[PDB]
């Protein structure tokens, strides 16, 4: 879905922390769609520490 | 089993690529390339040799 795609490359991807950011809680989204802009490409979406 | 860091071109530099090397083996005390791997910049690389 867009869920792992998305999702878990934000959990893979890492900031300032130093590596890691793992075992902490996450508030994701349950299911996400296009909304608009010009060429709907990868997309913006976040995810929360 | 070897878990190696997401590639860094601080620490690693020029190449992602890189040679893991056997030592104390036989009667050769130096370094004999044993493998070759190539390093991922999103991810920590798994093998078991």
């Amino acid at each position: 879905n867009v869920i792992r795609n998305k999702q878990i490359s934000a959990m893979k991807l890492t900031g300032v922390d130093g590596k890691s950011q793992y075992g902490n809680a996450f508030i994701i989204a349950n299911t996400v769609k296009h909304y608009g802009g010009y060429s709907d490409l990868g997309g913006p979406i976040t995810v929360y520490n | 089993n070897f878990v190696l860091p997401k590639y860094d071109p601080a620490e690693h530099g020029d190449e992602r690529w890189f040679k893991i090397h056997i030592g104390n083996v036989g009667g050769n005390t130096g370094r004999q390339p044993y493998y070759s791997g190539m390093l991922s910049d999103t991810s920590e690389t798994s093998m078991t040799l």
